[PDB]
């Protein structure tokens, strides 16, 4: 018997190739968390994240009741808390 | 007037109040997944009910962050009578039958939005909600998918009302999604804590890295394994049409061109097959070739001996 | 029980690395 | 004012007045 | 519940046996499967005509 | 019983699932469960007056609709 | 070194664009950003996404539609195999008999059938110089056998 | 007719196979701005960068006059602009 | 007029995350 012979496109290349691309892709996509993880570690080994979560939820929250002028204003404090390190020390103490 | 009173009462009513996006998405997500594995005409049929699970899981967005009853009332109405001419459109199968079933349920849990309401807040991320394991993981997955995250933040953006642009909406997506990941860790580390000066324990470190090892054995060596077994298999059987014996004679005329074709070349049958191979079953290499040969395999030389054909 | 305890711990911390452990 | 209103983040915003 | 068990025979019976006879079969399902429950519990002794 | 057949079999009784029963105040109505019974005894008997070898994917779904129908008598 | 001056000027660049952009023409307080520009860059970041996966797909299609150059049979071989023990009947021709339908010719054959709808689409869906002639030898002389 | 007898190294490959590379090589480098955004709110949020393309600039005028020295002495400002991220809120303060 | 004005911002800002937002 002959051995490829099989239908769908090229069973022999077009979903084949197309598969393979994807998982490249993907792979990439999935190195895209354990590569650099190490570039991060002077901005994400904070401890206590509850204050910021409240920042990003009270932004949401001003969006829902279309307060935008607070909108402004609340994602003003999230950009200065992640352009000085020091202030996200302060905010995401442990205890206070 | 009937059907006027029934669009009013599922506009108007007074009804509760119910967020069932999350699992209208999760049913086109596996939609999309069977109609991707699903590329067995064909690749173009696929390739377009690919645009369209695309197109439509973005409209439903749309409906959602503008929470429209009425749209997603003509939505639905629309889809429906659509995917079921669909039906029609056959012509490029328990793939189709499974994406009907899912796109099923993705119509009945619409439907069950329209006739329910769109509540208050609408915004939020799914598997940022709770900081339990299983949000974190599903979250991590989900946003894991290559573009996703950047979909998501655009459509959002086009339709939620804001004053801001889509880099500063996409700064507010990043930040929480690590502040989630970080709390659901931080719970977790509550909820179960180990000593210190205490050895992190030999299985917890077995099990992680075991799994990193297996999943990097399966980018190298499980492809191969695959792609190798597909070829080893052989796939339509090859049968001599024709059995043309030229038995080249005269070395300055070959003839002896009796010969036959397919009517007298016999495909020999399962029983047949038997035969043969009990024939040379004594022989171990012998019995191989003819029972490793499927049957309906080996067919028969019968070629014809007698001539008129001339020697020349 | 205990074990599954920390199999449940093991996986999960592998899966934390999924996402920025 | 956007190009005002959202620059105009001072240290002030970040004191601990009774962040409840 | 047997009064429906025999309902889903009378179906049957048309069904299988494809003529004339069975088209009446199925009519005479479908007419006590919608008028009944009304004559199982009036036709107990009632006229079980 | 779409998925088992196709064509004018189905293809009205769900579309009216997915766009009358499902979308309705509270309980669908009466008249959606009379035509389904309805539809679903005619496709029966024009499958029965013939396709060929006509499938009774109708009978458990006939008797199913009479199954709710009983229930929501008893209410 | 060097490298490190010129990234930092190249993004101080980039934002002074932004931030006089921003001075040239400024935007209100709680005020939307305005349907309008959300629109834009939107479709415009979906249209790219659509030509990074779609349009590809689209152009290798065209042109593997397109069927690029004529093939006709140089030769028309007739073997009538009749014989079952010996198959003969070969009388057969070649290109000098074959003849590559003008398009005047292409139009009588399309004419020819044209009552069928299919059977004219056939002939006219085929270039001109395509539709060839099989003027098959008939005459002998090779016996059969 | 048949469909492919195109010419120029092989139509249905080479070039064609160096087009499909080159796509997705472009696509990395577009990528590699819309992906990592997010990274750099922390040091390419700062309102008025006046001050920072004069120092970039005085390097330029300083290289020009080939007074090497200041060269050295100015990359030195820099280097220490992107060290602490405090002083850059600082240098980058929008009036003053 | 506006119209044009506006659909030319909206332009910048998309190419203007051409390179980091």
């Amino acid at each position: 018997k002959v051995s490829p012979p099989s239908l769908g496109f090229l069973a022999g290349y077009g979903i084949m190739g197309l598969y393979v691309s994807i998982v490249l892709v993907i792979g990439k996509f999935v190195h895209g968390f354990f590569s650099e993880i190490s570039h991060s570690i002077m901005f994400e080994e904070l401890p206590c994240v509850d204050r910021i979560l409240k920042l990003c939820q009270d932004i949401f929250l001003v969006r829902e009741t279309r307060e935008l002028e607070l909108e402004e204003e609340l994602y003003a404090k999230l950009i200065f808390l992640y352009r000085s390190p020091e202030t996200m020390i302060k905010w995401t103490r442990e205890k206070e | 007037p009937l059907r006027r009173f029934f669009h009013d009462i599922l506009h108007t009513k007074y009804r509760a109040a119910t967020d069932v996006y999350a699992l209208m998405f999760l049913a086109d997500v596996v939609d999309f997944i069977i109609i991707i594995f699903g590329f067995w005409q064909v690749p173009e049929a696929f390739l377009v009910m690919l645009l369209i699970q695309f197109s439509t899981m973005v409209v439903d967005r749309a409906l959602y962050l503008r929470k429209t009853v009425l749209g997603k009332l003509a939505f639905q109405v629309a889809l429906v009578l659509a995917i079921h001419l669909w039906m029609f459109f056959i012509l490029p199968n328990v793939v189709a039958q499974l994406w009907y079933f899912v796109k099923c349920i993705y119509f009945a849990l619409s439907a069950y939005q329209i006739r329910c309401g769109y509540p208050t807040r609408i915004l939020g991320n799914f598997l940022t909600k709770k900081y339990n394991h299983l949000n974190l993981f599903l979250f991590q997955g989900f946003r894991l998918v290559p573009f996703l995250v950047e979909l998501r933040a655009v459509m959002d953006w086009v339709w939620t009302d804001t004053t801001l642009s889509l880099s500063s909406w996409m700064c507010v997506e990043d930040i929480y999604a690590n502040i989630f990941i970080i709390k659901c860790s931080r719970e977790t580390e509550k909820k179960y804590p180990q000593p210190k000066g205490q050895k992190k324990k030999k299985i917890v470190k077995y099990g992680m890295g075991g799994l990193i090892i297996l999943f990097l054995i399966a980018i190298i060596w499980f492809p191969l394994l695959f792609m190798s077994l597909v070829r080893s298999v052989v796939g339509v059987v090859n049968q001599p049409i024709d059995v043309t014996v030229t038995l080249k004679l005269g070395g300055y005329e070959p003839l002896f061109t009796m010969s036959a074709q397919q009517p007298s070349i016999i495909p020999f049958t399962a029983q047949a097959y038997e035969e043969l191979s009990r024939q040379f079953d004594p022989q171990p290499l012998a019995m191989q070739f003819i029972s490793q040969y499927s049957p309906e395999d080996i067919v028969t030389a019968q070629i014809e001996g007698s001539s008129g054909a001339l020697w020349r | 029980c205990c074990e599954s305890s920390d199999c449940l711990e093991i996986c999960m911390e592998c899966c934390g690395i999924c996402f920025p452990s | 004012d956007h190009a005002t209103v959202i620059h105009s983040g001072d240290y002030f915003l970040f004191e601990s007045d009774s962040e409840e | 519940y047997l009064f429906w068990l025999v309902l889903v025979v009378v179906f049957v019976t048309g069904a299988t046996r494809i003529s004339i006879f069975g088209l009446g079969y199925l009519l005479a399902c479908f007419y006590l499967l919608l008028f009944g429950t009304a004559l199982l519990q009036r036709d107990t002794r009632a006229r079980l005509v | 019983n779409h998925m088992v057949t196709a064509s004018a079999g189905s293809l009205v009784l769900p579309v009216l699932v997915f766009l009358w029963a499902m979308l309705s105040i509270p309980r669908p109505s009466k008249r959606f469960w009379m035509t389904a019974i309805v539809f679903t005894e005619i496709a029966v008997v024009v499958k029965y007056l013939f396709t060929d070898g006509y499938i009774k994917y109708d009978l458990v779904q006939l008797m199913a609709l009479f199954f709710h129908r009983s229930q929501l008598l008893c209410y």
